[PDB]
């Protein structure tokens, strides 16, 4: 168990902080020319989907206390990695300028089954012609993360889609609602591509909002899980649908263990996990950890006859997808592929 | 030590309906537990009926319902078939692995409920001759095709030795069933009686022999 | 049409070795996994542990840890059991199964020391019958008067004993009036030990 994650943000200074797993020492980012895309990635790494500042510091009058030398970045392999303790050196700073850089804040309850507004307030319903249909999580204001069953072709003309946040029931007045602009499904879910194919797999979305929703106590972001981090058997997460907003709290069932109950002899596919029998369909499956210094609230899990453990798109295994279809698809109107 | 108990046999008219229960000794029978029903139809191959406490299978009907009923996994049967007719076993997961119930007959009743005859057997004294000793329980024309055997030493049961035919069907549709008890000439010589119980549909039928 | 068909009945000795084989058909193989039940003589099913085949690891319950491995042949789309060393004990009726809604037809495995040998036969005097003991291997075929009697016979299966040897017996209910003037003669076929046996059983 790894009850701190290698990689921190400070709450006073805002310094990333990258701990030495072999000398186990936490050393400061070196600043360097290409310091966007370091923040960008540290928060990526953390879990947060983006940085939305950076900043440089300098040692001579910012301190260095919790932390001793530091980590130089590989410009040349920054651009084409998916980790950040695969591009860091041991360095020494001659200048002391260290990175710095503010994440989006993600994955927690702004508090000044049944369930009460503002326990999940990345929680979105997505509805078709007023109906509701399908669930969603919050990943920023205008980026909802669902799954790509979601979209038949039946549930394709955009412009009859709307997207409710910030209330628990459905008939509430006092929860927004707004249109989307594009809808990035993943090009490897089969089922689209063929009408008689067996897969879950592949089965995640990615909604964008025509405009950003406001962040209050009762809309937030959900944080994506951090870069290696496992999905621990036995832990129980929640999972949350619909007409009031219910939860229900799920054990992680081992892989093996739904593998060898089925009674079809069915075997989970890659990019899924299970979870224990307590489901709203792209609904969220979040799980809370401490490993960033603050309880945050993670989406594990999408929502892909039985009283059997469910079958959910492992969303780790989609990290880099959800990173490229924001930065490549930000501009799209419409349906959209992302491979 | 995790024991599975299923109803050794139950009876069903055609059109009645029936419930098999399944007892896991380690207490109450959950959803995490994804009680499976397996169906052995006579001389067919093995068929599961449920998955996961109430997953019907492709071929299993809307009249076969699977549930938890007080701390057990049960399977009902309405509107009963004689083709329904086989043996059911139920198999709980155990955190990693499966356990079986010993199986329940269920017979779709037929023809009237027949009492078995019961003969018991002495070992021959050419047998004796030859140093062995074997006691022979014959149990012949039964309806249910179910029966329940012990022997007893004296007034006191033994388990021991004791090998057992499963129920097959006779000539005119009746059932048969046979027991043995190995000894030796030592043990039979040694007791004053020697006794084997027949328990058919709640109805013990015993004979006894002497040295 | 989703199929699993076993290959046939193996009779082997003790300490020898066995490949009980599973072919698979009317689906695609790698998607599903197969597991393997045992039934020792009347006797409960035993779960003996499942085996992931996008994979191909083996995932064993604890009685079977050693001797058993489950092993695949996946152009041939077939699931394999080998049992090394085989003992007294591991005489069973072995099943494979897709899930537990499809199952194979069973492979029965005897292992037994015995060598070929005809049975021991005993009147089981006046209802009368006669015991057939110690024959090995299967089959023996009882016969009353020599065929000439068939009303109210039944010959009961044969119990695979401790021994490696099997045992079985026959009966006839036969009126009371009879006995006494009325000859009863079992005739005893054992073709694998090519032997006869015919037990005259009087009171």
């Amino acid at each position: 168990q790894e009850p701190l994650y290698p990689v921190q943000v400070s709450s006073a200074d805002a310094r990333l902080m990258v701990f030495d797993k072999t000398e186990g020492t936490w050393r400061l980012l070196c600043s360097s020319r290409s310091n966007a895309r370091v923040a960008g990635l540290s928060c990526e790494e953390m879990g947060f989907l983006r940085a939305l500042t950076h900043s440089e510091l300098d040692v001579r009058t910012a301190g260095a206390n919790g932390t001793s030398g530091f980590f130089c970045v590989d410009e040349g392999r920054l651009p084409h990695t998916q980790r950040l303790l695969e591009v860091i050196s041991v360095c020494d700073c001659p200048r002391g300028r260290f990175l710095a850089a503010i994440c989006q804040d993600c994955g927690r309850r702004k508090l000044p089954r049944d369930t009460s507004l503002g326990r999940w307030p990345w929680q979105v319903s997505l509805r078709y012609d007023g109906a509701h249909l399908c669930g969603g999580s919050l990943l920023s204001g205008d980026w909802v993360l669902t799954a790509a069953h979601c979209f038949p072709e039946r549930n394709r003309v955009l412009s009859r889609w709307r997207v409710f946040a910030g209330a628990v029931a459905q008939a509430s007045p006092h929860g927004l609602q707004l249109g989307v602009q594009a809808v990035v499904y993943h090009g490897g879910y089969l089922p689209f591509r063929d009408p008689n194919s067996e897969e879950n797999s592949n089965d995640i979305a990615l909604v964008h909002l025509s405009s950003p929703l406001p962040l209050t106590e009762y809309i937030q972001p959900v944080c994506l899980p951090a870069a290696g981090q496992a999905l621990v058997d036995g832990k129980i997460c929640t999972v949350t649908g619909w007409g009031v907003l219910q939860e229900a709290r799920v054990p992680i069932i081992s892989n093996d263990v739904c593998n060898g109950a089925d009674f079809y002899g069915n075997q989970i596919k890659p990019k899924m996990f299970c979870a224990g029998y307590p489901g709203d369909s792209g609904g969220p499956f979040v799980c809370e950890d401490s490993i960033s210094r603050t309880p945050r609230w993670r989406l594990c899990g999408i929502v892909s006859l039985a009283q059997k453990p469910g079958v959910y798109t492992k969303v780790s295994d989609f990290r880099e997808w959800i990173f490229q279809a924001i930065k490549t698809h930000s501009e799209a109107s419409g349906m959209v592929t992302q491979l | 030590q995790t024991v599975v108990t299923q109803e050794p046999s139950l009876t069903v008219s055609p059109g009645g309906t029936v419930t098999l229960t399944c007892r896991s000794s380690t207490g109450a029978v959950t959803t995490s537990n994804y009680a499976n029903w397996v169906q052995q139809k006579p001389g067919q191959a093995f068929r599961g009926l449920i998955g996961d406490t109430n997953n019907r299978a492709p071929w299993t009907p809307a009249r076969f319902s699977g549930s938890l009923l007080g701390g057990k996994a049960a399977l009902t049967l309405s509107g009963v078939q004689p083709e329904d007719e086989a043996e059911y076993y139920c198999a709980l997961w155990y955190s990693n692995h499966f356990i079986f119930g010993s199986g329940t007959k269920v017979t779709v009743l037929g023809q009237p409920k027949a009492a078995p005859s019961v003969t018991l057997f002495p070992p021959s004294s050419e047998e004796l001759q030859a140093n062995k000793a074997t006691l022979v329980c014959l149990i012949s024309d039964f309806y249910p095709g179910a029966v329940t055997v012990a022997w007893k030493a004296d007034s006191s049961p033994v388990k021991a030795g004791v090998e057992t035919t499963t129920p097959s069907k006779q000539s005119n549709n009746k059932y048969a069933a046979s027991s043995y008890l190995s000894l030796t000439p030592e043990q039979w010589k040694s007791h004053r009686s020697y006794s084997c119980q027949v328990t058919h549909e709640g109805s013990t039928v015993e004979k006894t022999v002497a040295p | 049409q989703v199929q699993l068909v076993q290959s046939g009945s193996e009779l082997k000795k003790p300490g020898a070795s066995v490949k009980v084989s599973c072919k698979a058909s009317g689906y695609t193989f790698t998607d599903y996994s197969m597991r393997w039940v045992r039934q020792a003589p009347g006797q409960g099913l035993e779960w003996m542990g499942w085996i992931n085949t996008e994979t191909g690891s083996p995932t064993y319950a604890d009685d079977f840890k050693g001797r058993f491995v489950f092993s695949l042949d996946t152009s041939v789309s077939t699931a394999y059991l080998q049992i090394s060393s085989l003992k007294a004990e591991d005489t069973a009726v072995y099943y494979c199964a897709r899930g537990f809604a499809y199952w194979g037809q069973g492979t029965l495995v005897t292992v037994s020391s015995a060598s070929t040998k005809g049975p021991s036969v005993f009147p089981l005097a006046p209802a009368l019958g006669c015991l057939v003991k110690d024959y090995f291997p299967e089959p023996v075929t009882v016969s009353w008067n020599s065929g000439a009697l068939t009303s109210g016979v039944h010959t009961f299966p044969a119990v695979l004993q401790s021994s490696g040897l099997y045992s079985l017996s026959s009966v006839v209910t036969v009126p009371s009036s009879s006995l006494g003037t009325q000859t009863y003669i079992c005739n005893v076929n054992h073709k694998p030990s090519n032997t006869k046996v015919d037990k005259k059983v009087e009171p």
